């Protein structure tokens, strides 16, 4: 029968796979044609096209290939076979396609590529190639797109590749290649999409790369390239993409960028860019990420950034920036998560950052914010995750946070917060970490507080809080409280052996008074307690020594009276239990009876 | 955020039916924020408290990397498998609770070389093989508990293991020893 | 081998 069927059948079986993926192509005229991955030019019965991906098929690729002789199109991804490649693959030469990517291939990229030259699309990437790019594939002059990233290629970049007039495509991006980037490279006019991260290069980025008018995705990103970012590249126009993240780059962020009108998304996140931000970047009105994210950047951040319709991410973190927040950020409504933490920023909160209810992520952390905290902050259904830690937010604190269902993370903590403590707090409940330590409140707790749906973490410690410990009242899901530094009088909770998760208890420095509840003899998991500097008075518990979680107990510091536990408390220490004078035992020194 | 990627490692090796580890997010800065984890104020993680969490599947030896892990609870739970010898890399920690599990497998020589080590609990596990001697120089050693186990051996009297009743070895395969009830060649 | 693409991930 025709060599066509010689070699579709003797690819069937050179080819180990599970049965399911050749399953129709069995032979009885024109029959193989048929058959499931093959497509047949109509006129000559010949096998144009051959598709088999995600086939789970692994084996040696047959010599008694090209013997289907007019195939344009030949694609095998994700099948995990090795080898050098097939130079046998070359001496197909009317393929315009041919994607390899997502295998094991190995060793060295065999010489013979431009044997193809007709040929648009090659997609190598994901494979295990060592070795040098082969120079060869720069001498299709009609190749469109090229993928060689997801390999291990040794050594430099050809320069020849710039020759490459028709070049649309390029990914050289995760492979171990070095060196200085060819300048001859802005010579591939028609080029548009550039990622060629995730090697090692150095020195800086060549001028003449603002040679390529075409350009949208421009990725350098992960690599050691340094030195000034170039004026030059403000020319390209057309550019959608640009991730320059972790390099060496140094000096002022040059104004000319404020050039792309077309630009989306920007990252310059982990490197030494310097000086203020262009003024000008007030006028990229398709711009949907800004990421400039740990640099040494300064100066205010532009007003103008107030309204871009597109505004979604925003990462202004690990810089010393100065000055408001631009006023009317958010209100472009789709404003989705901010981070600027780490700053010198100082001023009031925008009110209108939630305009649109879209926006999840809020990290305001470690700055110099002043002022109350914005009311419209509880009118936002989005908001998940919030950490306002380090900051002089002042005055009572807003009163709507129990409304949303999907918020889990919150940090007040270190801040000028006065007055109560909101109450719905503990009704939210998705809500499950919560610090609102070391403020200035002078007031009490909600007796809502310990009812928490799920709540993991809580810390009030250090905030100038006063009065009656709310009786714990079906504690949930609490591993962590820590309620310490404060005026709290009164006594420890008859029920507080409702909190079976709880791990560290810190009670310290503080007024209460009556006697220390048995019920804690009787937490499970319960690791460390710190109960000292107070009034306590009272016993310790007789069945507490028979816990073999309880690492730390300190009462020091009370006017605790009677013996110590012998128990898990032999293996304690003497310092615990100091400076009350009325404990007997031997870790106090003084025999009982 | 090294010892973050060490713990998502765990993580993805573990069988989490509830979701615990669901709050732990490769991508942030560091695991600090983490639940279940607990760092110090240099942002290293000192803790991971994951006891009672219903997780089964097994462990990572990538565990060896949290460098100040001091306590690390992962008692009663369906975690089996072995006992990772990097566990040994592992200098601060002062507690190593594994207990309540399916564990199998020998005790590492390399637990003999936690020196800041105060408690160790196996007990109520799988494990097996012999009492590794190295585990006597720990001289900070408070609480042993090794009971419950299949293992096989003689147990030693000398150095921390001086101050240990019987009530940390009891009920397992052959065991000998003065420690013990029945002595051995 | 498999490679990241897309902006920097890193968060708080
Ligand atoms: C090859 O096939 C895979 C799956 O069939 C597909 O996802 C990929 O886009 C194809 N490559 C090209 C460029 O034809
Ligand atoms: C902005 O993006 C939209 C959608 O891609 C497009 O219609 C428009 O051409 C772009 N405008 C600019 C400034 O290039
Ligand atoms: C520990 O082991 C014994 C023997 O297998 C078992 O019967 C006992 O109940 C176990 N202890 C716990 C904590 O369940
Ligand atoms: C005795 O204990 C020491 C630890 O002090 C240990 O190094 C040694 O190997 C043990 N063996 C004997 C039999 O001395």
């Amino acid at each position: 029968f025709s060599p066509q069927l010689l070699s579709l059948l003797s690819l069937k079986t050179s080819l180990s796979g599970p049965p399911s993926a050749f399953q129709d192509w069995k032979v009885p005229d024109a029959v193989w044609c048929s058959w499931s991955g093959v497509v047949c030019d109509n006129v000559t019965a010949q096998v144009i096209s051959l598709d088999l991906s995600h086939r789970n098929l692994s084996g040696r690729i047959p010599i008694q290939i090209r013997y289907l002789s007019s195939l344009l199109y030949l694609n095998l991804s994700g099948n995990s076979l090795e080898g050098s490649f097939p130079t046998s693959i070359f001496d197909l030469t009317k393929l315009t396609t041919l994607d390899i990517s997502r295998n094991s291939f190995d060793s060295s990229f065999p010489p013979g590529i431009s044997k193809l030259k007709f040929l648009k699309v090659f997609n190598a990437f994901s494979n295990n190639f060592e070795g040098l790019l082969p120079s060869d594939v720069s001498r299709l002059r009609f190749l469109e797109e090229l993928n060689f990233g997801g390999s291990y290629f040794e050594g430099e970049i050809p320069a020849a590749y710039g020759g490459l007039q028709r070049l649309k495509f390029i990914h050289l991006a995760g492979n171990v290649l070095g060196g200085k980037l060819p300048p001859r490279l802005g010579l591939l006019t028609e080029l548009q999409h550039m990622e060629i991260g995730y090697n090692h290069f150095n020195g800086n980025i060549p001028s003449e790369f603002a040679l390529l008018s075409n350009l949208k995705y421009f990725d350098v990103s992960n690599c050691s390239l340094s030195g000034s970012l170039p004026q030059e590249l403000g020319n390209l126009s057309n550019l959608e993409t640009l991730f320059l993240f972790q390099n060496g780059f140094t000096g002022e962020i040059p104004e000319s960028y404020s050039n792309l009108k077309s630009l989306k998304l920007l990252d310059f996140s982990s490197n030494q860019l310097s000086g203020s931000i262009p003024s000008g970047f007030s006028t990229l009105k398709n711009l949907t990420w800004l990421s400039l994210i740990s640099n040494n950047l300064s100066g205010e951040v532009p007003e103008g950034i107030g309204e871009l319709p597109e505004l979604t991410t925003l990462f202004l973190w690990n810089n010393n920036f100065t000055g408001v927040l631009p006023h009317k950020l958010g209100s472009n409504g789709k404003l989705e998560t901010m981070d600027v933490s780490n700053n010198s920023f100082t001023g009031t909160i925008p009110s209108s950052l939630c305009h649109g209810n879209k926006l999840y992520k809020l990290i305001l952390f470690s700055n110099m914010f002043e002022g109350e905290l914005p009311k419209s902050l509880t009118r936002c259904e989005s908001l998940w995750r919030f950490r306002s830690q380090n900051n002089r937010l002042n005055g009572t604190i807003p009163i709507g946070f129990g409304s949303l269902r999907n918020l889990t993370f919150v940090d007040l903590s270190n801040n000028r917060f006065t007055d109560q403590i909101p109450a719905d707090f503990a009704t939210a409940p998705v809500l499950q970490y919560l610090n609102l330590s070391t403020n200035f409140f002078h007031r009490k707790l909600p007796e809502n507080i310990w009812k928490a749906p799920n709540l993991q973490i809580f810390s009030a410690s250090f905030s100038n809080l006063i009065g009656e410990i709310p009786n714990y009242v079906g504690c949930k899901s609490f591993y962590r409280i820590e309620l310490q530094g404060n005026s709290l009088n009164g006594t420890i909770p008859w029920d507080i052996g409702h909190c079976e998760k709880l791990l560290c208890l810190n009670l310290s420095q503080n007024h209460l008074n009556g006697i220390i509840p048995w019920e804690i003899s009787t937490l499970p998991s319960i690791a460390d307690v710190d109960l000292s500097h107070n009034l306590l008075t009272g016993t310790i518990p007789s069945d507490f020594g028979s816990s073999k979680t309880i690492t730390t107990f300190n009462v020091s510091y009370n006017q605790l009276i009677g013996p110590i536990p012998s128990g898990s408390f032999a293996h304690l220490n003497p310092s615990f239990f100091s400076s009350n004078e009325g404990l007997c035992g031997d870790l106090v020194g003084k025999p009982c009876n | 955020n090294m010892e973050g990627d060490a713990l998502h490692s765990l993580r993805a090796n573990l069988v989490d039916p509830n979701n615990v580890l669901q709050s732990w997010d490769p991508t942030l800065v560091n695991p600090c924020t983490w639940f279940h984890v607990t760092c110090n104020n240099e942002n290293s993680v000192i803790r991971v408290d994951l006891g009672n969490a219903d997780l089964s599947g097994q462990l990572v030896p990538q565990l060896g990397q949290l460098k100040n892990l001091q306590y690390l609870e992962l008692y009663s739970n369906n975690i089996t498998g072995p006992v990772p010898s990097d566990l040994g890399n592992l200098t601060n920690l002062v507690s190593l609770d594994l207990y309540l599990n399916s564990f199998t497998g020998p005790i590492p020589d390399s637990l003999g070389k936690l020196f800041k080590l105060r408690f160790l609990r196996l007990n109520n596990n799988s494990l097996t093989g012999p009492i590794p001697m190295s585990l006597t120089n720990i001289m900070t050693l408070q609480v042993l508990d090794l009971s419950n186990n299949r293992l096989s051996g003689s147990v030693p009297d000398n150095g921390s293991f001086s101050l240990f009743t019987p009530i940390s070895f009891a009920n397992n395969l052959d065991l000998c020893g003065p420690v013990t009830s029945r002595p051995c060649p | 081998h498999e490679v990241p693409s897309g902006p920097n991930p890193i968060s708080n």
